[PDB]
This record gives C-alpha cells, sequence and structure tokens, in this order.
C-alpha cells in the first residue's frame, strides 16, 4: 500500500528523531578533549558535575597530518611536553597554525642550556611567580620554556584560540574549559 | 511650551520607519539563513518579531486615535490599546530573555545547556499573557475610560503591565553589570595596552544597552517643575525607543561577522 | 639492516616493468567512445524530465 | 502632576496631543463661541 | 613523482665549512615550505632548519644558530644548507625533508616512520 | 647491497618512465577537441538531510539507488530514505571516531571504521527487529580509512598503518594483506568486476591490487601531496584521484600513466572526494572551500558548481543509476542535487 508503506516509514523515522533529540543532550552536555603527547583511549572523569571526554591517540603511528583534523571540535587539546623539547615546539608550531586547528584552544602542560644558546641572555620576568623552594636554575627553565610556546602562541593568535600554559591537574583542565566557551560565547555576541 | 511636542512626534515617526525597515530586513534574513540558526539566534529572531509587531501596531495606535474616539471610548479603541501593551511587555520579556541567556552563557557557562528553546518562547509570549489579561480585568472594572489609556490621579492601574516592565529593567542591570565585569578581566589577560581595553568595554557595554533595554534606564523618569529637563526627557527618550528596533538589528543582525560573511557567500553564488 | 625493504622494492619494479602498454591515443579513445555511447543514459548529463525524475 | 516614565512615553505623547489638538481645534469654533 | 635528492655532505674537520644541496622534482617547488632534518648515529631523526615558499620566515634549531644558513632558489628548484664552523657534533644524516602540503605554515616532516617527501640523506662526517 | 640497491631502483624507474613515454604519442586533450563540450550544468539542491549533530565524515548510497547511509563524527550511523528524507535506521556506534561506512550491495549489512583500527559489521536484517553488529575485524594497527564490500561475507579496507587488507566476514580473519603504500592509505575504490581494486595513499602514489592474487600490479605517480580520495570510470579501464595538491588526474589502466589534469589558478585547495557520473563525462570532485567542482572528464573544463555547504565538503557519491549527488559536510549536512 501507496499509504501505509509511508506512515510506517514516519512511524519508524518519529521514533529516530526523539532518540536523537535525547543523544543531542549528552552530546552537547559532554565536553571532548584530546590528550596529545586498542587504537583510542577514552577517559570520562566529571569535576563539579560536569562530563568530561579526554581522548589519548594510543596506538597510532608518528604521522598525525591525517588523523588530527578528526580532533578540530574538540573544546582544547592538552599539550603534555616533557632534543625532545624542540620537537615538541615544532609539534605546537604545526598544531596552532594548521587550519582545521586554528579554533581550538591548546591546555599546555610543562612536566637545555646547549640545545638553546638564548637561554644563557635570559631572566627570569618579574611577573613570576613561584612558590618558596625552587632554586633560580630551575625557576629560570621553568618561564624560559614556557617563552618559548607562548612566542608561537602570541605570532598567530588573532583571537580564534589561546593557549594556556601550566607546570606539573584536572581542576585546571577544568578551569580553562571554562575559560575557552566564555571567550567563544563572546566571540559570538563581538563582545570580543 | 507646545512646539516640543509637535518635533518629538516627528522623531517617534522617523524612528518607526526606519526601525520597522530595518527589522523588516533583518526579519527575512533569519530564516533565509537556515544555517546561523541556533538557539542564540532564535532568541534574536523572536526579538526582531516582538519589535515588528510593536512597530506596526504603534501605526496603528497613531493613525486610528482622533479626540472624538478618545472620548467615545469605543470597543475597539479599547483592543488596540491592549493589543500594543501586550507587544510591548513581550518586547520586555524578550530582551530579558536575551538577559539570561548571555549572563547564564558568560557568568555560569556549564548550565547553559540546560537552557531550552521552549522556555524562552514561554516567557517572551506566553508570560506577558496573564500581565495584559489581568491588566485590562482591572482596568475594565476600575478606570474604564478614555480608551484605556487616559491616566487618573492616584489610580495607579498601569503598573499591572508596568510592574513586571520595571522589575525586568532592573534584573537585566543586574545581567549586564556581570556580563561586563567578566569582560574586563578577560581583556587584561588578553591585551597589553589599556587604552584599547577601554575602547573594547565601553563599546561592548553601548551595544548591549539597546539588547537589554537599558535605554529605559538612562533617563527613566523626570523630576519636573523645569519645562527645560522635560522637553530633554521627551526627545531622549523619543531617540532611545523608536530607534531601539533599528539599533538592535544593525549590530545583532546586519553588522553580525557571521551573517555578514554569510550573506557574502550567497553574493558569490549570485 | 634493513635492506629487506629497499631490495623488495627492486622485484616489484621488476614486475611493473613487464606490463603491456597501449599508446595514450588508442586509450583515450575507448574513454570517449564510453561516454559518447553512454551519454543518453547520464541523467546528470542530460537533463532528465521533472516526470521520470524521483527527487523532484 | 504624576511625572512620565519612559516605558509610558507613547501614551504620554499620545495624551498629550489629544489634549493639544482638541483645545486648538476649539480654538477655530471659539470664533463662533 | 615526488623526487628530492641530496649532495653536498662528505667527511670534513672539526671547524670547517660543509655546504649541503637539494635538487627538488616532481612538484613546483615555490609552494612548499622546505626543511632540513638530520639523523645523528644512535639518535632518532631531528629537524635542522626550516625556510618559507619565498624565502623570509626562515628558522633553525638552537644547537645551530649562528652556524647554519638555509637558503633556498625557487628559479632552479634547489635548497641550501651552509655549515660553518662544524664541530663533532653535527655528524650526521641530513636529509632534505618537504612538508606535505602548499601554502601552508605547518609541516609534519620529521616523522621515525617513513616519511614519503624527504631525500634518501647525504651524510657528514665531522 | 645497502645503496647498490638504491642504484638499480632508479634503473628501472627511468625504464619505466621510457615505457610510458614512449606510448604517450598523443594526449586526451589533443583528441578530444573537436567533441562539443557539455552545457553549464546547474545542478540543484532537491533534498538536504538533517539529524547528524557532529561532522559526516562519510556516506554510501544503497544499490537500490534510494537508501544511502552516512557516517557522522557524534558517533552514529544513520540510513536514509533519500526519495523522503526519513531516517530509516540510526545505529549507535561504539567509537565516537569514525572515518568512513559501506553499505553492503545486498543491502544487509552496513561497515564501519575509524579511530578505532576497528571495521564493524551491523546487521540490518535481523529477525529479532534490530540492527546489532555481527562482526568486529580487528587487527589493522592503525586508523580505518575506507571500507568496500565485495559480497556479504568479504570486505576490503584500507588503514592508515599503509596496508589494505582483505577479510573474510563470517571467520573474522584477513585473507590478504595488501603492502606496498608508504603512506597513510586513505581511500580506495572497487572494480565493477570487483576483480581489482585501485588504493590511494600519503606517499603521492596510487596502487592497483588484485583481489584474488594479491599483488600490486601498477604504481601511478603523477600527484604531488596525499591523494585524499579515488574513483574508477564506468567501464573500469581509469581511474580519477584527488590530492592535497588541489589538481585531480585521471590515470588509464592500460596506458599506465596520467591522462588528463583537473586543475585551475584560483583552486589552492584540496580535494576530499572525487565521484564519476553515470556515463563518466563529469567528474565531480569536493573540495576545503566548501564547494563542489563538476568538470568535463574529457576536455578539463570546469561544468558547473554545487556551492551549498557551510563548512569542508568531506564525502561525495553519485547513486547507481546517475539520477543524483549526495555531498556531506562537516557542517554536518548531506545535500542531494540533481
Amino acid at each position: 500500500d501507496q499509504r501505509n508503506e509511508e506512515k510506517a516509514q514516519r512511524e519508524a523515522n518519529k521514533k529516530i528523531e526523539k532518540q536523537l533529540q535525547k543523544d543531542k543532550q549528552v552530546y552537547r552536555a559532554t565536553h571532548r578533549l584530546l590528550l596529545l603527547g586498542s587504537g583510542i583511549f577514552e577517559t570520562k572523569f566529571q569535576v563539579d558535575k560536569v562530563n568530561f571526554h579526554m581522548f589519548d591517540v594510543g596506538g597510532q603511528r608518528d604521522e598525525r597530518r591525517k588523523w588530527i583534523q578528526c580532533f578540530n571540535d574538540v573544546t582544547a587539546i592538552i599539550f603534555v611536553v616533557a632534543n625532545r623539547l624542540q620537537e615538541a615546539l615544532k609539534l605546537f608550531d604545526s598544531i596552532w597554525n594548521n587550519k582545521w586547528l586554528r579554533d581550538t584552544s591548546v591546555i599546555l602542560f610543562l612536566n637545555i642550556e646547549d640545545y638553546f644558546p638564548e637561554f644563557a641572555r635570559y631572566t627570569t620576568p618579574e611577573d613570576a611567580t613561584p612558590e618558596p623552594g625552587e632554586d633560580p636554575r630551575v625557576t629560570r627553565a621553568k618561564y624560559f620554556i614556557r617563552d618559548e610556546f607562548l612566542r608561537i602562541s602570541t605570532a598567530s593568535g588573532d583571537g580564534r584560540h589561546y593557549c594556556y600554559p601550566h607546570f606539573t591537574n584536572i581542576r585546571r583542565v577544568f578551569n580553562d574549559c571554562r575559560d575557552i566557551i566564555q571567550r567563544m560565547h563572546l566571540r559570538q555576541y563581538e563582545l570580543l | 511650551s507646545k512646539v516640543h511636542y509637535h518635533v518629538a512626534v516627528i522623531i517617534n515617526y522617523l524612528g518607526h520607519c526606519i526601525s520597522l525597515v530595518a527589522l523588516l530586513v533583518a526579519f527575512v534574513l533569519f530564516l533565509r539563513l537556515r544555517s546561523i540558526r541556533c538557539l542564540r539566534n532564535i532568541i534574536h529572531w523572536n526579538l526582531i518579531s516582538a519589535f515588528i509587531l510593536r512597530n506596526a501596531t504603534w501605526f496603528v495606535v497613531q493613525l486610528t486615535m482622533s479626540p472624538e474616539v478618545h472620548q467615545s471610548n469605543v470597543g475597539w479603541c479599547r483592543l488596540v490599546t491592549a493589543a500594543y501593551n501586550y507587544f510591548h511587555v513581550t518586547n520586555f520579556f524578550w530582551m530579558f530573555g536575551e538577559g539570561c541567556y548571555l549572563h547564564t552563557a558568560i557568568v555560569l557557562t556549564y548550565t547553559t545547556d540546560r537552557l531550552r528553546k521552549w522556555m524562552f518562547i514561554c516567557i517572551g509570549w506566553g508570560v506577558p499573557f496573564p500581565i495584559i489579561v489581568a491588566w485590562a480585568i482591572g482596568k475594565l472594572y476600575y478606570d474604564n475610560e478614555k480608551c484605556w489609556f487616559g491616566k487618573r490621579p492616584g489610580v495607579y492601574t498601569d503598573y499591572i503591565y508596568q510592574g513586571p516592565m520595571i522589575l525586568v529593567l532592573l534584573i537585566n542591570f543586574i545581567f549586564l553589570f556581570n556580563i561586563v565585569r567578566i569582560l574586563m578581566t578577560k581583556l587584561r589577560a588578553s591585551t597589553t595596552s589599556e587604552t584599547i581595553q577601554y575602547r573594547k568595554a565601553v563599546k561592548a557595554t553601548l551595544v548591549l544597552l539597546p539588547l537589554l533595554g537599558i535605554t529605559y534606564m538612562l533617563f527613566f523618569v523626570n523630576p519636573g517643575e523645569d519645562e527645560v529637563s522635560r522637553v530633554v526627557f521627551i526627545y531622549f527618550n523619543s531617540f532611545l525607543e523608536s530607534f531601539q528596533g533599528f539599533f538592535v538589528s544593525v549590530f545583532y543582525c546586519f553588522l553580525n561577522s557571521e551573517v555578514r560573511s554569510a550573506i557574502r557567500k550567497r553574493w558569490h553564488r549570485w | 639492516a634493513s635492506i629487506a625493504q629497499a631490495r623488495k622494492l627492486v622485484e616489484q619494479l621488476k614486475m611493473e616493468a613487464n606490463i603491456d602498454r597501449i599508446k595514450v591515443s588508442k586509450a583515450a579513445a575507448d574513454l570517449m567512445a564510453y561516454c559518447e555511447a553512454h551519454a543518453k543514459e547520464d541523467p546528470l548529463l542530460t537533463p532528465v524530465p521533472a516526470s521520470e525524475n524521483p527527487f523532484r | 502632576e504624576e511625572p512620565p516614565i519612559s516605558l509610558d512615553l507613547t501614551f504620554h505623547l499620545l495624551r498629550e496631543v489629544l489634549e493639544m489638538a482638541r483645545a486648538e481645534q476649539l480654538a477655530q469654533q471659539a470664533h463662533s463661541n | 613523482q615526488v623526487q628530492l635528492q641530496e649532495s653536498g655532505g662528505g667527511l670534513v674537520q672539526p671547524g670547517g665549512s660543509l655546504r649541503l644541496s637539494c635538487a627538488a622534482s616532481g612538484f613546483t617547488f615555490s609552494n612548499y615550505k622546505m626543511n632540513w632534518v638530520r639523523q645523528a648515529p644512535g639518535k632518532g631523526l631531528e629537524w635542522v632548519s626550516d625556510i618559507s615558499q619565498s624565502g623570509a620566515s626562515i628558522s633553525y634549531t638552537g644547537s645551530v644558530k649562528g652556524r647554519f644558513t638555509i637558503s633556498r632558489d625557487n628559479a632552479k628548484n634547489t635548497l641550501y644548507l651552509q655549515m660553518n664552523s662544524l664541530k663533532p657534533e653535527d655528524t650526521a644524516v641530513y636529509y632534505c625533508a618537504r612538508c606535505p602540503a602548499p601554502f601552508t605554515r605547518d609541516c609534519f616532516d620529521v616523522t621515525s616512520t617513513t616519511y614519503a617527501y624527504r631525500g634518501q640523506g647525504t651524510q657528514v662526517t665531522v | 647491497e645497502l645503496d647498490q640497491l638504491r642504484q638499480e631502483a632508479e634503473q628501472l624507474k627511468n625504464q619505466i618512465r621510457d615505457a610510458r613515454k614512449a606510448c604517450a604519442d598523443a594526449t586526451l586533450s589533443q583528441i578530444t577537441n573537436n567533441i562539443d563540450p557539455v552545457g553549464r550544468i546547474q545542478m540543484r539542491t532537491r533534498r538536504t538531510l538533517r539529524g547528524h549533530l557532529a561532522k559526516i565524515y562519510a556516506m554510501h548510497w544503497g544499490t537500490d539507488s534510494r537508501l544511502l547511509v552516512s557516517a557522522s563524527q557524534d558517533g552514529k550511523l544513520i540510513i536514509w530514505d533519500s526519495y523522503t528524507t526519513n531516517k530509516v535506521h540510526a545505529i549507535p556506534l561504539r567509537s565516537s571516531w569514525v572515518m568512513t561506512c559501506a553499505y553492503a550491495p545486498s543491502g544487509n549489512y552496513v561497515a564501519c571504521g575509524g579511530l578505532d583500527n576497528i571495521c564493524s559489521i551491523y546487521n540490518l536484517k535481523t529477525r529479532e527487529g534490530n540492527v546489532r553488529v555481527s562482526r568486529e575485524l580487528a587487527g589493522h594497527t592503525g586508523y580505518l580509512s575506507c571500507c568496500r564490500f565485495l559480497d556479504d561475507n568479504q570486505i576490503v579496507t584500507s588503514s592508515g598503518d599503509t596496508t589494505c587488507a582483505l577479510w573474510d566476514i563470517e571467520t573474522g580473519q584477513q585473507t590478504t594483506t595488501f603492502t606496498g603504500h608508504t603512506g597513510d592509505v586513505m581511500s580506495l575504490s572497487l572494480a565493477p568486476d570487483t576483480r581489482l581494486f585501485v588504493s590511494g595513499a600519503c606517499d603521492a602514489s596510487a596502487k592497483l591490487w588484485d583481489v584474488r592474487e594479491g599483488m600490486c600490479r601498477q604504481t601511478f605517480t603523477g600527484h604531488e601531496s596525499d591523494i585524499n580520495a579515488i574513483c574508477f570510470f564506468p567501464n573500469g579501464n581509469a581511474f580519477a584521484t584527488g590530492s592535497d595538491d588541489a589538481t585531480c588526474r585521471l590515470f588509464d589502466l592500460r596506458a599506465d600513466q596520467e591522462l588528463m589534469t583537473y586543475s585551475h589558478d584560483n583552486i589552492i585547495c584540496g580535494i576530499t572526494s572525487v565521484s564519476f557520473s553515470k556515463s563518466g563525462r563529469l567528474l565531480l570532485a569536493g573540495y576545503d572551500d566548501f564547494n563542489c567542482n563538476v568538470w568535463d572528464a574529457l576536455k578539463a573544463d570546469r561544468a558547473g558548481v554545487l556551492a551549498g555547504h557551510d563548512n569542508r565538503v568531506s564525502c561525495l557519491g553519485v547513486t547507481d543509476d546517475g539520477m543524483a549527488v549526495a555531498t556531506g559536510s562537516w557542517d554536518s549536512f548531506l545535500k542531494i542535487w540533481n
């Protein structure tokens, strides 16, 4: 029947569309994170009743130029840093300047005098806020590494995405993703 | 003494005309572009519609009133006054819906997903209905005269629909106080020059005045006892009230960078 | 060392150097003959009437 | 005596002309007394 | 076919100079940002220097600043690396890496995994 | 042996280069110079399928030209009815990042794969009335870029670990492994007779494979960047490729070389999708600048534009009767043109 085979097809469609509405509520309530630096590992933690979803890439090859444009709509890319420092400065340079990751913010977690010759003539800024106990050798190194990543961030920021460098917490990711969403809302209203 | 009253009604005609043509252009661009339609643009679209329904009704109140109909107190006179008062209250409950959205999206930021589209349609269009109905109930019993917009001293019946309108202006002021407060902390961290940080915090607290309805609070009431001040009150409030639909359609539909770029793409296709 | 990948490239480049190749004119004339013989069966090439169009 | 507020400006301008246009058309009738 | 053939190389005394060349073929040389990548014996691939599509935004690694200078010639499709005052820790196989997409500012061309758009390397011994 | 084989390897590169130029007696753009061009083809959006929450990476038409499967990165696999725009199925996937989807020629199964390195086979026609995952083809070591059914019990998949694989679905083990690529195999295309298939990888190379034997027959170079898309000519004697270099190219399986190049000066964005019309005269290609460009496959002349998407066009497919073209995009919409 031409009429009963379309009503039974619209009866199934309305059941599909009312389930996609429930899935849309869970998809928007969850914030997707990409931990960078099976085939993919999921970590579903929750901070103050806010659902987060971190995705460590796991068992992929060293070539990221293709599977990394998958994570262009994540809230933030968590970039863990541990020469291995210049290789992480070039990997941050590509993620920052990628045409698809140009709207994705990066939360930077930072876990040497020969690899960087400009470290000799580098003085710790007076704006530095260290906790007491750190000798001026490690505090000057913690802020020099941070000033290398902020040099990449302030060269091509343009106001679409921001870098949140830290030292080493999930509370910092909770506080940094809220700053990412707030700036995203202020940009839609052109208040920023 | 009477010359400035005839000049103020011209600003209203000049204002409610430029606003109505800017609101109608803004009205089509919102359903013409299905892509830009989101909860933020849906609340914006419903505000444009409520402004058109009030600007259109304002012309009906301006043409179909006269000292003959005013004294007549005819049935269709009390219906266009209660229709204008409804579309005027739906303006404030839709400027409040844009307040509680932008406030939640900035000051809460994690309860924004709890906000549903039906919550704003119910407040913008639905809540003003018991307000105007209860206004006409108290207007048909007490103070049923002069097409329902004649003010008699000591009655205080128009406060049934002006009470909620005043309360919305106070809550929308607490919202605007937090939005610009949070935005300023976002500017100290991203900008170095403090002069530019004020060129953006003043530009943002000015484009949010017609959106949240604060222009009714700039010069709210006049102390009186001076004909000089009574002229400014009429002129300053006839320019803000009439040109409000023009302001919210220019910055939030026309100069909206997303709509600006989205309608350019429709031009590269011709 | 890792010459098993540099050697296996040779016996693969050997098998690709023995295939039969026809002239590109004889190969491009076959693509025309296929397009010229299936041109009326292409609803996107020749516009399909609204009568027998299932999407309009 | 009551001061006008910004929310009631439309019907204030209307109430002002409806007692101003009524008195000026009374002037041309005042000639006829 | 993308073909990058490196030349120069050779054993040199500590403190001596050396000029590396890179003959590119199979692609429009002007549209790509070219890199230099080395691999010390025992370590993995590490990035040395890059240069923009025109030759304006030049970049080096900290260990070679003031000594190496990269230069390209878009008119003849050749990338250069003048290595001045070499020291014994500059002994490695130097590859002429090209990053995969044209008209872009991002490159992913140091992968330990087989990377396609780089040469076979020229041995430099100090 | 460490470098005397590199010297011998280019002795065959220059021998194959000379056998390909000796047979290049003409040019496809020279012998099709007298045929009449196609008119300005202005296809309009007939349907717009909405319901995906996130980007759409893949779609595939059914053989009945009515149903089409779609894969979005929000974790859903929606089966549509293109005539009615009604969702027939909505399969929630276990992994959220799926980069491909296939439709069985029987219409009974759909495949799906992505960053989980697993190809899931979903049984659509189950007796208990639901879509359940029947098999999970695991063991491919890299993200799945493409998958294509051969039968109801046989499927070819390409993976980001530079390896294509041929799977027996009922037992779940690879029956053949197609190695030889240098970079991530990004796409694959089956021949109309399903005896051969072609694959493009991130090494700017395309290889013609034999499904039965398992060898690489021919290698097709000519692109400058990673090949993102691939598709056979309707007669299976040629194929077209799409690359990040912003060009498309047509290769002939018998001439063993590139025939025509489809590039434009105003085009500096990569081609994400490549598909042929039913006759093979048109060549629809999705791009990064959010619109599709219909080409004249015989004259390399830009014949039309499908500009209706708000974000990057990801997938593109023509029906088996050539009636309509469906394109998905990162704006989460499927637009059907005609």
